[PDB]
RNA sequence: GAAAUUGUUGAAAGGGAAGGGCAUUUGAUCAGACA
RNA sequence: CGUGGAGGUCAGUGACGAAGCCUAGACCGUAAGGUCGGGUCGAACGGCCUCUAGUGCAGAUCUUGGUGGUAGUAGCAAAUAUUCAAAUGAGAACUUUGAAGACUGAAGUGGGGAAAGGUUCCACGUCAACAGCAGUUGGACGUGGGUUAGUCGAUCCUAAGA
RNA sequence: GUGAACAGCCUCUAGUUGAUAGAAUAAUGUAGAUAAGGGAAGUCGGCAAAAUAGAUCCGUAACUUCGGGAUAAGGAUUGGC
């Protein structure tokens, strides 16, 4: 008859349909445009999210109140060891689209690459690649030729790199195998970077820096079936009403008479693909650096990793990207991190900063100790002890 | 092998309630023919039923 | 094959009981050790001492203490043949404190 | 005697029945399908596992609303089940069938049961009381079930007809030219 | 010892019903008539 | 055209198989229907002239009986709560005994009665049905046993009333 | 026993431990709870819920049929030894 009140309608239409993705590892659907003068590098990387923790930098932002002033910003860890280069596949322009025409491969695979190839590895005769692998006996000849074939053809190049899983705190040995597409040079000195790099092994540092804004693609954490009030923000109905009231009360007109796609439903929430962008890059720590965690202002040896270690993680060995905030995704997973699609002036973005301090203390619990040093210092000599 | 009977004769036998009859497990092929009032009190004068004492309520802490 | 072993063993039943219902806690309890009995002598067939039950059961359904010192012994089966050649009896240990030991063997004799 | 529509040589077959069983209709008539034409070795150990729940029986006509699980994958099915009273009279029968087998003098290495049939006996009669004093139906489906366990016999040989060929003369005078002609 | 309704066996068809009309292909099946 | 009975007739059919029933086999009729073969079956039945009527179904929220899809679905969620082991038994979550954990909490889930029921009491046997899982258990099933009064009631008396 | 108490809660004697069961703990429910800051803005309407409460002492208004209104209102106190 016309609503009565106008309000807004609940939830993004553009993110249907509310399934759960087909895979955990959220896929690249597009990368950085192509720019062939600058030196070949990754457009992304892999890694897995560790966890979360507290920042404190000077802003500089003329005009703002907080120029000049401290501010404490959250944000989060992913755990990124150097990435290893196993393949390369080239593709080709068509009236259909984009088509793959070859894959070549690295002539020697880590059991990490080989176990994804797998779903019952303990029993299998691990077979996988071996005939693959003799190819590069003969000369090399038939692998130079499909290497020759991507060059002469080949509108686009990407490389594939599988991450170390196994200099990672997680328990599970399978590793995690992507493309990412390639962009310095012409298509030649693309391959040519390539095969030179089989077998061989790429860090973060060789994609990213401080201050960068880049973007996150992950799958969104899992909640199973939810009723229409949490998973569309919909209104509870008021407490009298029978037959229960997180709900919706009309469904829909009785013309047409069919429940329409554009009303909240319950379903599935979560594990969703996710494609969040304009994160910067606080810190691009190294694995073997004590002090990791420690600042120019600070100075005190630690690392990133907090009392009693990231909760329900680990402890971050490697080389990692802070950035700052938070980003889709859990502890553990599977997370790309994806160079931006255009070049941003925002001076938010362009701002450099410096960290002043990273929270190191437990975040098992109320933090009260950054380190066992400062901690024995306040407390002194317990029981135990010496 | 059924002693409800048994038990329940036990009981009055004794002067006590079911819940305080003890009926032993290891002489259950005796204690099942025992159909009388008077085989029953054999059995209960050379302890193959035996009464079980009261649960204790202690006046201790109201006195 | 066979084996016959007995060994003493501390099962955490706090993280085991952890969330369940309080009038499931002793009877869980007994399920969680007969499962426990299982994956170490990998036996199917677990029988408990009745003090065993005692000693679960102390104090009442919900009470269950936080961590039990159990005795497993897997020993051969007889009488109108079973699926499985052996089973586990599981007996209570009179310990002080049922905190820090660790899994030991019992010499047979 | 008189089963159903069989066609196996009765010399090499043995049989048994029951009338009148207080099994379900339906979940029986599931669990016998899943044993037609098994190898009688195959199909007992079968139905140990089902009532193990290492296997499942699946479900392909009474089945609507029924759960899912993957112990259907292996039938290409995602509803299953493990009816274990079906089960227990269906290897009833099938250890009397074994029996009759011993007692005919039948290799009970070749063994599969050719026929196996369940369908419904008269429904007993109960009441169960509803709102508003009201009396409804609260009835037993019971079954019949019959198997039949037959020797397994291989090859077949041929023979058969000849097909009598009949052709004009047009027909067999380009017949007669052919080899005239050639080979 | 019918029908509704059911099990098994055999044969066939089945991209949001089925069933029906006129016509023919294909399969299966069968009467008659030749002398 | 077809049905139940009746008079006549064909010296009609038939236990060497009447009637009936089944049958994407045959044939006659525009059709109502009629005829055959085959299978099943078991004691009776049909053609023609004619007589007669309780004489032809898809319906009537028709009558009585039977049967489906619904569907192995709704459900079997009130009354705090169950556990270990032995024994018995073809079979034990459910029977029996032991142990343990609890409950009712004397305004009782204790110990008795009035009305009502009528054998349900008790013993031995025992599971086809019944106790909306089970069952070796039962207020079930089978076979038996059991209710003792000068003093407890009735009986006597009177009440409203009959 | 607590306590004003034949209340509630715990217990002795007696009697039960009967109510299909197993595994998980999605939505939505039924029944039981809690919520920062605000405080009826919700709603036909404070519906529901929350707040109050025992006892000892202090102290209690309009009005009145002089009996009341009145536990008016409003306060303090309360264990153990
Ligand atoms: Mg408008
Ligand atoms: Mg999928
Ligand atoms: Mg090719
Ligand atoms: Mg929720
Ligand atoms: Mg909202
Ligand atoms: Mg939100
Ligand atoms: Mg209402
Ligand atoms: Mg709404
Ligand atoms: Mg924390
Ligand atoms: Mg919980
Ligand atoms: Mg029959
Ligand atoms: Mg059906
Ligand atoms: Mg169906
Ligand atoms: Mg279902
Ligand atoms: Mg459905
Ligand atoms: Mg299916
Ligand atoms: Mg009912
Ligand atoms: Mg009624
Ligand atoms: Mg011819
Ligand atoms: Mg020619
Ligand atoms: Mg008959
Ligand atoms: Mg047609
Ligand atoms: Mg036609
Ligand atoms: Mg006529
Ligand atoms: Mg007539
Ligand atoms: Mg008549
Ligand atoms: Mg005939
Ligand atoms: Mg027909
Ligand atoms: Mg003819
Ligand atoms: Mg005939
Ligand atoms: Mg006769
Ligand atoms: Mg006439
Ligand atoms: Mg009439
Ligand atoms: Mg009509
Ligand atoms: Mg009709
Ligand atoms: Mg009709
Ligand atoms: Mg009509
Ligand atoms: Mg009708
Ligand atoms: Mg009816
Ligand atoms: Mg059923
Ligand atoms: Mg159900
Ligand atoms: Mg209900
Ligand atoms: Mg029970
Ligand atoms: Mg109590
Ligand atoms: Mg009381
Ligand atoms: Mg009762
Ligand atoms: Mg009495
Ligand atoms: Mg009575
Ligand atoms: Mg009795
Ligand atoms: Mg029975
Ligand atoms: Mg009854
Ligand atoms: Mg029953
Ligand atoms: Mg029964
Ligand atoms: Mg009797
Ligand atoms: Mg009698
Ligand atoms: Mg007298
Ligand atoms: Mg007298
Ligand atoms: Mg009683
Ligand atoms: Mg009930
Ligand atoms: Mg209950
Ligand atoms: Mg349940
Ligand atoms: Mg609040
Ligand atoms: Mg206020
Ligand atoms: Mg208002
Ligand atoms: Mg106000
Ligand atoms: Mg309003
Ligand atoms: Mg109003
Ligand atoms: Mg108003
Ligand atoms: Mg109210
Ligand atoms: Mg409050
Ligand atoms: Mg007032
Ligand atoms: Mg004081």
């Amino acid at each position: 008859s016309h609503r009565k009140y106008e309000a807004p309608r609940h939830g993004h239409l553009g993110f249907l349909p509310r399934k759960r993705a087909a895979s955990i590892r959220a896929r690249v659907k597009a990368f950085p445009k192509d720019d062939r003068s600058k030196p070949v590098a990754l457009t992304s990387f892999l890694g897995y999210k560790a966890g979360m923790t507290t920042i404190v930098r000077d802003l500089d932002r003329p005009g703002s109140k907080f120029h000049k002033r401290e501010v404490v910003e959250a944000v989060t860890v992913v755990d990124t060891p150097p990435v290893v280069v196993v393949g390369v596949v080239g593709y080709v322009e068509t009236p259909r689209g984009l088509r793959s025409l070859t894959t070549v491969w690295a002539e020697h695979l880590s059991d990490e690459v080989k176990r994804r190839f797998y779903k019952n590895w303990y029993k299998s005769k691990k077979k996988a690649f071996t005939k693959y692998s003799a190819k590069y006996a003969q000369d090399g000849a038939g692998i130079e030729r499909e290497l020759a074939r991507i060059k002469k053809y080949a509108s686009v190049v990407r490389v594939l790199v599988h991450t170390q899983i196994r200099k990672t705190p997680l328990a599970q040995k399978k590793a995690h195998l992507a493309e990412i597409q390639l962009n310095g040079g012409s298509i030649s000195e693309k391959v040519d970077w390539a095969r030179e790099h089989f077998e061989k092994t790429v860090a973060v540092d060789s994609v990213f820096e401080q201050n960068e804004m880049i973007d996150a693609i992950a799958v969104t954490k899992g909640h199973g079936f939810e009723g229409v009030t949490h998973r569309w923000g919909t209104k509870k109905l008021p407490r009298k009403t029978h037959r229960g009231l997180r709900k919706v009360a009309c469904i829909g007109a009785w013309h047409p008479a069919h429940v329409m796609w554009s009303v909240a439903r319950a379903g599935q929430r979560g594990y969703h693909s996710r494609t969040s962008i304009n994160h910067k890059i606080y810190r691009v720590g190294k694995g073997d650096d004590e002090a990791n965690g420690a600042t120019s202002f600070d100075r005190t040896k630690k690392t990133i990793t907090p009392m009693g270690g990231f909760v329900h993680y680990g402890e971050i060995k490697n080389d990692f990207i802070m950035v700052k905030g938070c980003i889709p995704g859990n502890r553990k997973r599977i997370v790309t991190l994806r160079k931006s699609l255009y070049t941003n002036t925002s001076r938010k973005a362009l701002e450099e900063v410096s960290l002043k301090w990273i929270d190191t203390a437990s975040k098992f619990g109320k933090g009260r100790f950054q380190t066992p040093a400062e901690k024995h210092a306040f407390m002194g000599t317990l029981k135990k002890d010496l | 092998a059924n002693l409800r009977t048994q038990k329940r004769l036990a009981a009055s036998v004794v002067g006590v309630g079911k819940r305080k009859v003890w009926l032993d497990p290891n002489e259950t092929s005796e204690i099942a023919q025992a159909n009388s009032r008077n085989a029953i009190r054999k059995l209960v004068k050379n302890g193959t039923i035996v009464k079980k004492a009261v649960t204790v309520h202690s006046k201790s802490r109201t006195r | 094959l066979k084996d016959v072993v007995t060994r003493e063993y501390t099962i955490n039943l706090h993280k085991r009981l952890h969330g369940v219902s309080f009038k499931k806690r002793a009877p869980r309890a007994v399920k969680e050790i007969k499962k426990f009995a299982k994956l170490h002598m990998g036996t199917d067939d677990v029988r408990l001492a009745p003090e065993l039950n005692q000693a679960i059961w102390k104090r009442g359904v919900k009470g269950v203490e936080y961590r039990l010192r159990l005795r497993i012994s897997r020993k051969r089966n007889e009488e109108e043949d079973a699926k499985n050649p052996l089973f586990s009896y599981v007996e209570p240990v009179l310990v002080a404190s049922a905190k820090g030991l660790q899994t030991v063997v019992v010499e047979e004799d | 005697a008189r089963y159903g529509a069989t066609s196996t040589n009765p010399a090499k077959s043995a049989s048994a029945r029951g009338s009148y069983l207080r099994v379900s209709f339906k979940n029986t008539r599931e669990t016998a399908q899943a044993i037609n034409g098994w190898e009688l070795t195959k199909a007992q150990k079968y139905l140990e596992q089902v009532l193990d729940h290492q296997r499942a029986i699946p479900f392909r006509r009474f089945n609507s609303s029924i759960g899912r699980t993957a112990q259907g994958k292996e039938f290409g099915v995602t509803k299953a089940r493990w009816p274990a009273k079906s089960v227990k009279f269906v290897q009833g029968l099938l250890q009397n069938a074994a029996a009759n087998a011993e007692a005919k003098g039948l290799d009970a290495t070749k063994l599969y049961v050719s026929h196996i049939q369940v369908n419904q006996a008269p429904k007993q009669r109960r009441r169960t009381y509803r709102a508003h004093g009201r009396i409804n139906k609260y009835e037993s489906s019971p079954s019949h079930i019959e198997l039949v366990v037959t020797e397994k016999e291989e090859a077949v040989a041929k023979a058969a007809e000849k097909k009598v060929v009949r052709l004009t003369s047009r027909q067999r005078g380009r017949i007669a030219a052919q080899k005239r002609i050639a080979a």
